[PDB]
């Protein structure tokens, strides 16, 4: 088991977009106080992940990466590959240099 | 039309302002907390119940966190047991003898804990039906419900009778130090050999060295079994086994205990006359056999079925065989022909299970899971289990060869864990099977379709020139019947004897007695030679002995026989039923896996109504697969005496 990775499973409500929650408080799923340990009505939110050679296709490690595009006020700045064309010469040619 | 909601801080103003509230427009006071209606020429008081101090932690919430939490933890600890128990069962060794020791009392902990803390969690007040029934099934304590010493001594009692069954040998007597286990040493000789004095030695020299020991221990364990049976709301242990099959609070669909008693005694009583016709039959070959061992009217002997339970008559086949002359289906050789090994056999299990239309399993089974036993360096073991370890890990144990009986229980194997990763979708607790009788039928049923000839030549097992005649349908008809419907009436009566013996009804100076005598006017089969109420031969059998309620293998035939017959009615198959074949029939699949996905979650009565159509079981399948048998078996009986008689025995 690869007990690295933990996942908050409980939370008191739902995340915003764009939003990282690394609170360690200890959940109360009930009325009785925590008091910061678990116990009746209380458990830790960051439960672990479990990850063996021998686990189910979807139950793998999967690692994901999710590339979110911000266009704001701000310049330009990640743009793509713009890939350049052969040179000719002596050629009547509809060209394009940089715009 | 549409309307709303008006609120109002007093009363007062509530009077003066009713008139303004249109019709279907509620009033609603706070100082009061009383709720009105706006009606025609009025407001009607809105009938309220109690008011409750806002819980917004109900024990609903409370226990759904629980049992989240409880369902992820649970599945890595059993997940590892899983493993290390399947790294012994395929290399026996002293370190993998510690790692169920420790996973095992780990495993055990961590569930008491969980019950213990589920036992806050009353289920009066939990209106999910899931979280409801698991932790139903959480809060069952079984042994600890009872005071530790009663555990610890029933514990120490069925570790006794354990031990006892699996140490049990008997030594013959010109002989001393030559002594046969009852697996294999016992059974091997008994089934091979059809002499009526060896067979007989064998039978009354294991019930005295066993029956003797284990009757003050059976007792024993009845009576506490009896104990926490009460101390969990149950009128005898009996009950306590019947309560799985218990449904409640399924409007439609409830089944009670008694229910399960009731119609299986229905289910037997029907079955009888078939099951008269095959005794019948059987007795006439033994006189065939030994004329003066056994009489036209008497009951069968004890030791004279191939099983020392009289559980199965397989061992009879050959000896009561329709014709002896016609040879059998098998396609064994043919195997050893095309060059096959326990690897193709799962390959071509699979691509059955793929023609039904039910997807392909993935790869990470076949690498961890062997299919031959592991040479001679590791000791493994070759029962027929299914490892559902968890995580999306499943593996099969079976020392599997080129072989049709091989092949059969590899079908049967791939089933089990085919109907494991099905319900896939269900938590840890709902894991499982709807009841004990599933998990075998669902690997029963396909298996015995691809052993059809039809099958068989269909992917080449079977060259396509066999004929198909009624002599080797008969004999096929007359095996099925001697290994399934022959343990019927033992598996009904002994779960029937099991379960009043826990209730008591029958003193304990006549249980045994009582046994033999519903041996001969139930199951037809008398004992060569009497004893005393010191034997406790039904406590002989594995599951008396290791606590296991007997009541599947009965359940579990009708149960497969409904299947099958669902199969066939789904696939539109004609003629006769032991030659249906469920191969290259997608719809047939796709309507098993209707239910394969359901799982436990829901009534197994939900579950058997909706693959064939009828809420309660029904033997109509028996009807249907052994027409021709029953046919042949009325007509064969000219000679055979229909029935058996209680009067006549071995000895007597």
């Amino acid at each position: 088991g690869n007990y690295n990775y933990l996942y908050r499973l409980f939370r008191k409500s739902n995340l915003k977009p764009f939003e990282r929650d690394i609170s360690t408080e200890i959940y109360q799923a009930g009325s009785t106080p925590c008091n910061g340990v678990e116990g009746f009505n209380c458990y830790f939110p960051l439960q672990s992940y479990g990850f063996q050679p021998t686990n189910g296709v979807g139950y793998q490690p999967y690692r994901v990466v999710v590339l979110s595009f911000e266009l704001l006020h701000a310049p330009a700045t990640v743009c793509g590959p713009k890939k350049s064309t052969n040179l000719v010469k002596n050629k009547c040619v509809n060209f394009n240099f940089n715009g | 039309g549409s309307s709303g909601v008006r609120l109002w801080a007093t009363r007062q103003a509530m009077l003066g302002q009713v008139h303004e509230v249109p019709e279907g427009w509620l009033i609603f006071v706070a100082e009061q907390e009383e709720l009105y209606v706006r009606v025609q020429n009025g407001f009607r008081k809105v009938q309220l119940e109690a008011r409750t101090p806002l819980p917004r932690s109900t024990i609903e919430e409370q226990a759904k966190t629980f049992l989240d939490k409880f369902n992820h933890e649970a599945e890595d600890l059993f997940y590892q047991s899983s493993l290390a128990s399947w790294n012994y069962n395929t290399n026996i060794t002293e370190e993998n003898v510690q790692n169920m020791n420790n996973a095992g009392d780990k495993w055990s902990a961590f569930l008491k804990e969980q019950s213990t803390l589920a036992q806050m969690y009353p289920l009066q007040e939990i209106q999910n039906l899931t979280v409801k029934l698991q932790l139903q099934a959480l809060q069952q304590n079984g042994s600890s419900v009872l005071s530790e010493d009663k555990s610890k001594r029933l514990n120490t009692i069925l570790n006794t009778m354990s031990t006892i069954y699996s140490t049990g040998k008997v030594c013959n007597p010109d002989n001393p130090q030559e002594c046969l286990l009852l697996e294999p040493g016992l059974n091997e000789i008994m089934a091979n050999s059809l002499d009526y004095n060896e067979r007989l030695w064998a039978w009354e020299s294991w019930r005295s060295e066993v029956g003797k020991q284990l009757r003050p221990l059976y007792e024993e364990y009845v009576v506490l079994k009896n104990e926490m049976a009460r101390a969990n709301h149950y009128e005898d242990y009996g009950d306590y086994w019947r309560g799985d099959y218990e449904v409640n609070g399924v409007d439609g669909y409830d089944y009670s205990r008694g229910q399960l008693i009731e119609d299986v005694e229905h289910t037997f009583e029907e079955i009888k006359p078939l099951y008269e016709h095959l005794h019948a039959y059987v007795r006439a070959k033994l006189m065939n056999a030994y004329p003066s061992y056994i009489s036209p009217i008497g009951c069968l002997p004890a030791h004279l079925l191939g099983d020392m339970w009289g559980r199965f008559w397989t061992n009879l086949y050959s000896l009561t065989v329709p014709f002896g002359q016609k040879p059998n289906i098998d396609v064994t050789d043919a195997m050893v022909d095309q060059a096959w090994d326990a690897q193709r056999i799962f390959k071509e299990a699979e691509k059955f299970f793929v023609s039904v239309g039910l997807p392909n399993m993935t790869q990470g089974f076949w690498e961890n899971s062997m299919l031959t036993d592991p040479g001679n360096v590791q000791k493994a073991v070759c029962h027929p289990t299914a490892w559902d370890l968890g995580k999306g890990d499943f593996r099969i144990l079976m020392c599997t060869k080129v072989t049709m009986d091989d092949f059969l229980t590899a079908h049967h194997e791939m089933g089990h864990i085919q109907y494991d990763m099905a319900y896939a979708a269900q938590p840890f607790l709902l894991r499982n099977g709807a009841n004990e009788g599933f998990h075998e039928a669902v690997g029963e049923i396909m298996s015995l379709s691809a052993a059809t000839p039809k099958h068989l030549k269909s992917i080449g097992l079977l060259s396509p020139d066999f004929q198909e005649d009624n002599e080797t349908e008969i004999n096929f008809l007359l095996k099925q019947a001697l290994t399934i419907v022959g343990t019927l009436p033992f598996t009904y009566m002994l779960e029937k004897w099991r379960w009043m013996v826990f209730k008591g009804e029958i003193p304990k100076d006549q249980w045994m007695k009582k046994w033999w005598e519903m041996k001969r006017e139930i199951v037809g089969v008398v004992e060569p030679v009497p004893h005393d109420e010191t034997y406790c031969d039904p406590a002989s059998l594995f599951h008396v002995s290791n606590d296991y309620s007997f009541i599947r293998y009965y359940t579990r035939t009708l149960y497969q026989f409904q299947f099958q017959e669902a199969l066939c009615q789904a696939a539109k198959h004609e003629g006769p039923l032991h030659k249906c074949d469920i191969s290259n029939s997608t719809e047939a699949g796709q309507k098993l896996f209707n239910m394969l996905r359901l799982g436990k979650s829901e009534p197994w009565t939900l579950a058997l109504e909706n693959v064939v159509g009828a809420k309660n079981m029904n033997v109509r399948p028996l009807l249907n697969y052994f027409e021709p048998l029953f046919t042949w078996l009325k007509d064969q009986n000219k000679n055979s005496f229909v029935g058996w008689s209680t009067d006549w025995s071995p000895y007597a």
